C-alpha cells in the first residue's frame, strides 16, 4: 500500500519556518509528482502546487508563489513544503498528495498537519462552573474552558461515567488563547443530591482540573 | 484558475433516498479530441483525509460502491447516490483535473432530516471565580435544536451587544441528528457590574418569537 | 516521468 506519513499538529511562530515534513513508502519516490493542499477552518481545498523527487522541479500555484518552499529529500524519500512569512490567515490543515499515476487527480493523501500560527505561550485553562441561578424535569450544568493554549483540551464529566446529555463544545480564538465550553443535561431530582464534576485535561500544559458543580447561593 | 461552485453547500436527507449534489465550472472541462470530462469527486469525513469517488466525470474508482454515480458535460457535473446509507453522510467536493492549477468546490454537506426540534435554551451569569480575576463571561447553550440554521443576538439593559461575542457549533448528533449551539459574551467585570439586565435571544425556524432567557444581576 | 494528463500539453511536461 502506498503511505504519505505526516505529523498530527506543528505550532510555527509569527516570521519563521514553517518546514512540514510527508514521509512516502511503498512505492517509487522519483517517479511521481506530490502535491500539497491547504484546508482552512471549514473553506475548501486550495493546491498549494507540487514536486517531482526525481529532479526537485517545483510547480506552484500562482497564490503561493513567494510564501510556499517545496524540496524532496530522496534517501529518507520525505517531501517537505516549508511556509515564509507565516501568518494566522495560514494556520490550516496541509495535506500532501500523489496524483493516481500520471493523471492529475489523488488517490493517495497523508492524513494532514495541522498548522496553528501564533507567539501564544503553552498556558493550562481556566475551569469555571456554569450552574442555574427555576425548576423543570431536566437541568443543564457547564464548564467555560477559558485562555489555555495549545490544543487540545480533553473535557468528560465524573471522570467519563456522565456521556449522555453532553455537548462540548469546538474552541475558539479569544485574546490569541482558546476558550471552550461543555453543558451537561441530567435529571433535576438527581441534581445536586448525585454529584456533577467537569474534568479537563491539557496534556500540552501537563494539567487537569476537576470543577464540581454546586448550586449558587 | 478554473472556478468550481458547488451549490447547495448542505442537503437533508432521510437514508434509502437518491440525492444529487451540482458541481459547475467557469471553463468548460470537455476535451474535443477524446470527448472525456476532465472532473474528479471526493468523499471527506470530519477529522479524516479526502478519498477519491469518480474521475473524468463518471468512472469510479475501484472499491466505491455502484450507487455513487457520476454525470454531465462541458460545465454542469451531478454525483448522484441512488439510496443513500448512513456511511455516506460525509462532505463531497469536485475537482477539476483539466489544466493547473487544480482546484476544487467548496464541497456539499450530506445530513440526516429529522423533525423540527426547539432548542433548550439556558443562560449562566459569571462564576465568583471569574470576576475575582476582572473577567465576566455570561454563556448561553442553545441544545440539541433542528434544523442547524439560528441566530443568535444579546441584549444588555435593553441594548443589543455585538463586541466580545463568540458562538461554536457542533456537527449533528449521530444519537438523535440535532444541533448544539454554545454562545458566550465576555466583558470586564467593570463592565458586567455597571449593568443589571443580560439577555440571550434565539431565532430558530421553530418559533415565530425569540426564544429568550435573562437574569438580573440582583 | 514528469508528463501529466492534463487535458491541454501547455505546462504539462509532456
Amino acid at each position: 500500500q502506498v503511505q504519505l506519513q505526516q505529523p498530527g499538529a506543528e505550532l510555527v511562530r509569527p516570521g519563521s519556518s514553517v518546514k512540514l515534513s510527508c514521509r512516502a513508502s511503498g512505492y517509487t519516490f522519483t517517479s511521481y509528482w506530490v502535491s500539497w493542499v491547504q484546508q482552512r477552518p471549514g473553506q475548501g481545498l486550495e493546491w498549494i502546487g507540487m514536486i517531482h523527487p526525481s529532479d526537485g522541479e517545483a510547480r506552484l500555484n500562482q497564490k503561493f508563489k513567494d510564501k510556499a518552499t517545496l524540496t524532496v529529500d530522496k534517501s529518507s524519500t520525505t517531501v517537505y513544503m516549508q511556509l515564509s512569512s507565516p501568518t494566522s490567515e495560514d494556520s490550516a490543515v496541509y495535506y500532501c498528495a500523489l496524483f493516481d499515476g500520471y493523471y492529475p487527480w489523488f488517490a493517495s493523501w497523508g492524513q494532514g498537519t495541522l498548522v496553528t500560527v501564533s507567539a501564544a505561550k503553552t498556558t493550562p485553562p481556566s475551569v469555571y462552573p456554569l450552574a442555574p441561578g427555576q425548576t423543570n424535569s431536566m437541568v443543564t450544568l457547564g464548564c467555560l474552558v477559558k485562555g489555555y493554549f495549545p490544543e487540545p483540551v480533553t473535557v468528560t464529566w465524573n471522570s467519563g461515567s456522565l456521556s449522555s446529555g453532553v455537548h462540548t463544545f469546538p474552541a475558539v480564538l479569544q485574546s490569541d488563547l482558546y476558550t471552550l465550553s461543555s453543558s451537561v443535561t441530567v435529571p433535576s431530582s438527581t441534581w445536586p443530591s448525585e454529584t456533577v464534576t467537569c474534568n479537563v485535561a491539557h496534556p500540552a500544559s501537563s494539567t487537569k482540573v476537576d470543577k464540581k458543580i454546586v448550586p449558587r447561593d | 484558475d478554473i472556478v468550481m461552485t458547488q451549490s447547495p453547500s448542505s442537503l437533508a436527507l432521510s437514508v434509502g433516498q437518491k440525492v444529487t449534489m451540482n458541481c459547475k465550472s467557469s471553463q468548460s472541462l470537455l476535451n474535443s479530441d477524446n470527448q472525456k470530462n476532465y472532473l474528479a469527486w471526493y468523499q471527506q469525513k470530519p477529522g479524516q483525509s479526502p478519498k477519491l469517488l469518480i474521475y473524468f466525470a463518471s468512472t469510479r474508482e475501484s472499491g466505491v460502491p455502484d450507487r455513487f454515480m457520476g454525470s454531465g458535460s462541458g460545465t454542469d457535473f451531478n454525483l448522484s447516490i441512488s439510496s443513500v446509507q448512513p456511511e455516506d453522510l460525509a462532505d463531497y467536493f469536485c475537482q477539476q483535473h483539466y489544466s493547473p492549477p487544480l482546484s476544487f468546490g467548496a464541497g456539499t454537506r450530506l445530513e440526516l432530516k429529522r423533525a423540527d426540534a426547539a432548542p433548550t435554551v439556558s443562560i449562566f451569569p459569571p462564576s465568583s471565580e471569574q470576576l475575582t480575576s476582572g473577567g465576566a463571561s455570561v454563556v448561553c447553550f442553545l441544545n440539541n435544536f433542528y434544523p442547524k440554521d439560528i441566530n443568535v443576538k444579546w441584549k444588555i439593559d435593553g441594548s443589543e451587544r455585538q463586541n466580545g461575542v463568540l458562538n461554536s457549533w457542533t456537527d449533528q448528533d449521530s444519537k438523535d441528528s440535532t444541533y448544539s449551539m454554545s454562545s458566550t459574551l465576555t466583558l470586564t467585570k467593570d463592565e458586567y457590574e455597571r449593568h443589571n439586565s443580560y439577555t440571550c435571544e434565539a431565532t430558530h425556524k421553530t418559533s415565530t418569537s425569540p426564544i429568550v432567557k435573562s437574569f438580573n444581576r440582583n | 516521468q514528469k508528463c501529466v494528463f492534463f487535458a491541454e500539453d501547455v505546462g504539462s511536461n509532456c
